[PDB]
DNA sequence: ATATATATATATATATATATATATATATAT
DNA sequence: ATATATATATATATATATATATATATATAT
């Protein structure tokens, strides 16, 4: 069978990117540029496309990994510039299927450093469409600009063949993904997110990360039943021999 | 009942360490630093396979534990833990939650990695006994296992027509030597693996793509420049 | 992927325990037979006829005959739940003994179809180990391992139901029991049922409603509401990818100083550091130096180990150039 | 006896689970699932999932297809089993 | 002597008034909401100090009421300082409903597992169907639509229900429910073998139940 | 056991009312004499009986006590809609200084509307009464039922202190002040309540 | 007692000049990996300062202690940032002892190289040296 | 430079500030069995030519522990290393480390 | 039909108590 | 005159309980 392949990464109105789109590997893509190029943005950008849980994205330094900073602020926040910000992934599954998962993120305004993060996707966009151009209207000379979620599905909306889907959980966002050969878990809970984050957040700063090692069991082995429905038999058991003593 | 249990305990014990004993044998000896393969064991806790032995045949000689009203279910089987096998010495965790963890049967396997490093055999991987491409080399490993794990595990509920997309990243790669990185390489490609990964430096001149990227100050903000590189001009 | 296969079909529109018994004791003798015949060993054909036609369609036939005897005691337990509702709802308070020996009987024929299950169930798992065993005696063998592993789980299947409906049955009947002592101790002549009952019927002749503690919530203050960052920002948007080409050099270089350096590992002469580059850099500009010597010491460090190194006298720093250029080894002798 | 292409699309399913569960024991938690499955794959939707789910797994029930036990612990709080009639409907043609 | 609870406050009711469950307790009880013999904890923290508490809770111009069941509630009396409020006609038909459930063998089988269609086909077997749904909508005369209406407030309904305590969900389905004995309250102007109209009007007078 | 001080606070016979008025949400200032004298000497004990509830005693800088609810408060907690925090700070402006001269610490509820209508942005109001509304004399009169009924749950809340009758005439305590924003140094305090407003 | 302390006091903070923007706290989430590092020495060489102004007064008046710092995955820097690095630390006559896994090759001063075999049956770190380049 | 074996902690450069994980402080694997030195030598402004250093031993037992003896040496001469100081040139192929 | 309020669960960081192992000075056997 | 055992202090890090923030389901009301 023919595996599904990530085709490229687009960049919107990020920190340092205004739009640009990193065409990705079928093996291997690497990024270089001196320190404070903007690789580690690029690769939040990314993960934040594929885990959108506000809740677990955190972006510590590679020093100090894991190790409790005390910033109170996740580092996603300075990393989008102010107004509409988009992150996207055209994946083609191993049906031949080009689809276009992304998300809309966008600063909050306030003293604290709070994003907002609406996820959605586009299948059956034709091969010659590319994200970049997709996601900006050509306003002026040579000035391209960006357009807000509402804007965007009326343009795909307009156009033939096209369905556009936005999702108010980023549970069912999950579920849509899987079911497209683009996740190998089903993220059904909280806790399949978190391990699922846990998993990319390792690999980012690559290495033995603690929380990994320490839950291998979790991990690796599956969950059982079988077990929990005998102990709670034994359970119901012990405590009607209690009752009976009593 | 409680003979009932240590029997299905006992039977889900023997089928995981059935399948990760299968699993094992898809690793080939991946060249990191002085790592010279890694591999995962699996083995049933004596400390509770005496547990399992004891509820299996002896429920009732410790009967005296179990309905004292001051012990739930949880402390009951923490405190029989306790009692049996007293040299394991556990710290200062309540008896809530120990026992609370006595009832998954995950738990009762010792699940480790081990790595060939140099000609000393098969040793456990601490942290703290590794270099760092070593434990790059080690951890990148762990993972792809877990994802391939995770991926033969949803085999029935995905379509038979659909292989899940593989992506991993690695950022400061400069930490890793030529020879890691080559490895890293061919075990990625091998398993069908995308990488993404980061360096100041171009690391990676002769295999996939590479870009470069620049910032430059303008105008009071700040924009990135990306180039293309190529192997050979 | 069957629903596809299903939506073009187009398609639409004995509780006794001896039987169990009987049919284990054949199973018993048909699968002792065949585990023998498989020890025994023979050709491919004689491994079939012993292992594959007889073994195969026998335990499956029986196997699903003991599900099928397993399946029908659930339809009397069904029927028994159902007659003992019906009989609550004719005789109330005089159903009680009734009730209680339907519920003994029933509990006694669930508890000896356990036991017969169990009579037979350790034995016949050891002689399906001992299939197991002898199944490896041939390499086309795969389809009976199959069997082997397939009539396993059933087996134990049918063992667990076993229990399990007990485990359900035993629960059941407790809440049977609560209910006779619940539902009709209150009630022994039943009139607050029928009272209940016209009340339904003719409430709404006497509409009344009770009374309840409706304590006020704590109202509270709304946080304050977020409003994002709309700024329509504008740009121009990046030009088509260009492309810079790395430059090989140094490929070259330590490609001719690994040429120049083999004969040493060839004759297995001692190489000397110092003499060696303070020779190789005098064909290089100053400026270059540098990535010479690197790139020259990371081809010598290959080509055995110098045996000084474990004398515990330090080398020298022996100048390798003018503009004051040094470098440390010992000789490499150990090739 | 009355078996649309839907329900005994259904039945099929739960038979197939069935022999290849481990213990042969089925909750509706994973019967309401068989069903969603196979509605999703005969693409029609009269009402909600839930509903016709349940008003599939109360017919077959009644129409003596289902034998369902009360257990709380279980995933749905229910255990259904394939009855006699069940096993030949569903094996006639598998 | 001074610095004694004494002084102020019986021994045992300030016990009580200091464990760690009388919080949740008094929290669910002043919202309005009956404890069973199910919830083992707080219904023998209450069997316990069960006198202290009325005479607390009296001051609140509320009497802490034991049902013969044996399941204890708040009814507020006419001056009462926490506010008091009667369910609905709808509340009652479905609590009359539950309690026939809670008595009816019939679906013994169901082991007190009952779903929501099962209760609402029993209200309808039981009840005038037009003229019931006359009160969810004057002008229903059958239509679907109002069926579907009548199904979702009977729905909405049992939710309050569980709210107070009637009802239990089960602790993973929220559309499967097990009964409690304090529906038995339901049926209180017929514990008693007498005259309908007297039984009404000596509840009314105890302050159990106002009329509509 | 239990605390002594917090004892006698309990078994004083204003405890009732105060605990009902409390987890009511109503707040205690200083009108209240015997209340606040009563909060203000047994602070130390119900604070930490209150926050046996996972809810917080504050004594605010006005001096006004309330109940704040945590994430994991026992007291069944409830959120106040959008025009009620925007007709609470219309009352925190109107507690003004030349008040004094304009209405002698007594309002009407014709004040109160009139000062809405004009302050506030016309799709604010939209959105309170229903958006496709636009300037009609049904929309205005439900805007004003609305109005009237909100006014009716901050006076619940202690915020408004209705003047005996059927007519709406009312006078604004100092605890409105937990709608207004912090004072800095020099700040016209009608400038700061107006931009937050806006 | 915390009061007690002048201390506590003065509130420090350590700020960055970032960029085009002006002075910013200096947050370990907002910088990347090189600006971090390149802060923390800088702030771990402002530590030494302090330390020996400090002891100064209790030392011999002819005493100047040794200044000596690491820097292990060096790697993780620019040239450039490497460059300012040597620079800061010629400035402040202090000692650099910083580890790179042959990525990069700093022109001044000394370099060891070092490969690990196996000799006799024993794990051997073949050692050599350079020095004077530049 | 510092022999205290309670802050001698030498975890990987990964997980630089994360928790222990294991009990070992990974310096008894970077040992060898016998008598180990760690040496330093420094020149002060006065221009005295001291050697500290610290003595370390694998402390045989169940656990992996190490003792470690700190010690100074002042006026030696500039033209003795320290590496001849601590082993003895035997006729033998490889040195002998002396205690 | 969908905006909105409400209850619940999980992950994450803070703060405190406590057991463990090591370093230092003194006491006492060798 | 010495080295080992004791008592003291300290940092380490281990675990618990708390409090916060986010996502979710879903039940109400226009
Ligand atoms: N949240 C943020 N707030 C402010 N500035 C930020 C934020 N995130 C990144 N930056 C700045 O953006 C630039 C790029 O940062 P980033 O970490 O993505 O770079 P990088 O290429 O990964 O760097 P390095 O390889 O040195 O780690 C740097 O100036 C960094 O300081
Ligand atoms: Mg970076």
């Amino acid at each position: 069978i023919e595996r599904g392949k990530f085709r490229s990464l687009t960049l919107v109105n990020w920190n340092g990117f205004f739009a640009r789109t990193f065409d990705l590997d079928e093996l291997v893509t690497t990024l270089s540029g001196g320190n404070g190029a903007g690789k580690s943005t690029t690769m939040a950008a990314f993960v934040t496309a594929l885990i959108p849980d506000l809740t677990l994205l955190h972006f510590r330094n590679t020093t100090e990994a894991g190790a409790t900073s005390g910033s109170r602020d996740k580092g996603l926040h300075g990393k989008l510039r102010a107004g509409v910000c988009y992150s996207t992934l055209d994946v083609i599954n191993s049906r031949h299927q080009r689809v276009v998962v992304g998300v809309r993120l966008q600063q909050v305004a306030g003293r604290d450093r709070k994003v907002d993060i609406k996820p959605f996707m586009i299948q059956g966009l034709p091969t010659a469409i590319q994200p970049t151009q997709l996601l900006t209207e050509n306003v002026g000379e040579r000035q391209a600009r960006v357009l807000p979620l509402n804007e965007l599905k009326d343009r795909l909306d307009e156009m033939e063949g096209v369905q556009f889907k936005q999702f108010n959980s980023i549970t069912d966002y999950h579920a849509q993904m899987f079911d497209l050969g683009v996740i190998p878990k089903r993220l059904r809970s909280a806790s399949d997110r978190s391990k699922f984050y846990r998993l990319i957040e390792a690999s980012l700063y690559g290495g033995i990360s603690s929380a990994i090692t320490r839950s291998l069991r979790d991990y690796l082995l599956p969950e059982n039943s079988g077990v929990r429905k005998a102990f709670q038999d034994m359970e119901a058991a012990l405590r009607e021999n209690r009752i009976t003593l009593e | 009942s409680s003979k009932s249990v240590a029997n299905i305990i006992r039977k889900t014990i023997q089928r995981e360490q059935n399948r990760i004993r299968m699993l094992n044998q898809g690793l080939q000896a991946v060249s990191f630093g002085q790592v010279r393969g890694v591999r995962l064991n699996v083995n049933v806790r004596e400390s509770h396979a005496i547990l399992l032995d004891v509820l299996s045949e002896q429920q009732e000689q410790h009967q005296d534990l179990f309905n004292s009203q001051r012990l739930t279910f949880s402390e009951a089987m923490a405190k029989l833990y306790q009692r049996l096998n007293p040299q394991v010495d556990m710290g200062q965790r309540l008896p809530q939650t120990i026992g609370e963890e006595l009832l998954d049967y995950r738990n009762y396997l010792e699940l480790d990695v081990e790595v060939n490093r140099g000609s000393d055999g098969w040793l456990k991987a601490e942290s703290g006994a590794l270099s760092t491409g070593e434990a790059i080399g080690t951890g990148m490993s762990i993972l792809v296992m877990v994802v391939q794990s995770w991926e033969e595990e949803s085999r029935r509920l995905r379509g038979k027509d659909i292989s899940p997309c593989r992506l991993l990243f690695l950022d400061q790669a400069a930490r890793l030597d030529a020879k890691s990185i080559a490895t890293l390489f061919e075990l990625c490609e091998r398993l069908q693996m995308q990488l993404i990964i980061a360096a100041p430096e171009n690391i990676s001149p002769e295999k996939g793509t590479t870009y470069k990227l620049v910032r430059k100050v303008f105008k009071n903000h700040e924009h990135v420049h990306v180039v293309g590189l190529r192997g050979f001009g | 992927e069957l629903v596809s296969w299903a939506r073009k079909n187009d398609f639409s529109i004995e509780f006794s325990t001896l039987r169990l018994s009987m049919q284990l004791s054949i199973v018993a003798n048909e699968l002792h037979r065949a585990a023998e015949a498989a020890e025994e060993g023979g050709d491919e054909f004689h491994w079939h006829r012993n292992v594959f036609a007889p073994l195969k369609y026998s335990v499956a036939e029986i196997f699903d005959s003991i599900d099928m005897s397993q399946r029908l005691m659930d339809e009397q337990q069904n029927f028994v739940k159902e007659d003992i509702a019906a009989l609550l709802n004719q005789d109330w308070q005089a159903a009680i003994a009734n009730c209680e020996q339907l519920l003994s009987e029933t509990s006694g024929t669930l508890r000896e179809l356990q036991d017969t299950l169990e009579a037979a169930g350790d034995k016949l798992q050891a002689n399906l180990l001992r299939i197991q065993d002898a199944n490896m005696g041939s390499g086309g063998s795969e389809l009976v391992d199959k069997l082997v592993f397939d009539l396993q789980s059933k087996l134990d299947r049918i063992i667990s139901w076993g229990q399990q409906a007990i485990d359900l049955w035993i629960g059941y009947d407790r809440h049977v029991h609560k209910f006779i002592r619940t539902a009709i101790d209150m009630d022994k002549n039943r009139i607050f049922s029928q009272r209940l009952r016209q009340s339904v019927q003719h409430y709404f002749d006497n509409p009344w409603t009770l009374t309840v503690a409706n304590a006020e919530r704590l109202l509270d203050m709304r946080d304050e509401e977020l409003a994002l960052r709309n700024e329509e920002v504008t740009g121009e948007l990046p030009l088509e990818l260009e492309y810079e080409e790395f430059s090989e050099i140094n490929d070259q270089l330590a490609a001719m100083i690994e040429k120049a350096l083999l004969v040493y590992q060839q004759e297995q002469r001692p190489l000397d550091l110092g003499a060696v580059l303070r020779d190789y850099l005098a064909q290089h500009p100053l400026p270059r130096h540098f990535d010479v010597a690197r790139i020259l010491v990371d081809q010598a460090v290959r080509l055995g180990v110098a045996e000084a190194d474990f004398s515990g006298l330090p080398a020298e720093w022996l100048a390798i150039n003018d503009y004051g250029a040094k470098v440390q080894a010992h000789v490499i002798d150990t090739y | 006896i009355s078996l649309p292409v839907e329900r005994l699309a259904f039945l099929m399913a739960i038979a197939v689970l069935n022999s290849e569960r481990l213990d042969g024991e089925m909750s509706e938690g994973e019967l309401i699932d068989a069903f969603r499955e196979v509605c999703k794959g005969f693409e029609q939707t009269a009402e909600s999932v839930a509903v016709r789910a349940n008003n599939a797994i109360n017919d077959m029930v009644r129409q003596k297809l289902l034998n369902r036990f009360t257990s709380e612990l279980a995933d749905g709080n229910a255990i259904y089993r394939l009855t006699p009639l069940g096993i030949s409907i569903s094996d006639y043609y598998i | 002597s001074s610095t004694h609870i004494e002084q102020f406050m019986p021994v045992k009711l300030a016990q009580a008034l200091a464990n760690s469950l009388f919080p949740e307790l008094d929290s669910q009880l002043r919202a309005g909401r009956h404890i069973g013999i199910d919830d083992l904890d707080n219904h023998a923290f209450l069997m316990d100090f069960q006198e202290q508490l009325e005479e607390f809770y009296a001051r609140y111009n509320v009497e802490l009421i034991r049902a013969p069941e044996g399941f204890f509630y708040l009814r507020p009396r006419s001056t009462t300082l926490i506010p008091r409020s009667v369910l609905s006609e709808l509340d009652m038909m479905v609590g009359k409903i539950l309690c026939y459930l809670y008595l009816s063998p019939e679906r013994l089988a169901n082991q007190g597992i009952f779903t929501s269609q099962e209760l609402y086909e029993e209200l309808i077997s039981l009840a005038d169907e037009g003229k019931l749904m006359k009160f969810v909508n004057q002008r229903s005369s059958g239509s679907d639509l109002d069926k579907q209406k009548l199904q979702e407030k009977v729905r909405t309904t049992l939710n309050r229900l569980r709210r107070l305590g009637m009802v239990y969900f089960l602790p993973n389905n929220n559309n499967k429910f097990t009964i409690t004995e304090a529906v038995f309250r339901f049926g209180a102007d017929v514990r008693s073998g007498d005259d309908p109209r007297e039984i009404q009007l000596r509840m009314i007078r105890d302050g159990e139940a106002m009329p509509v």
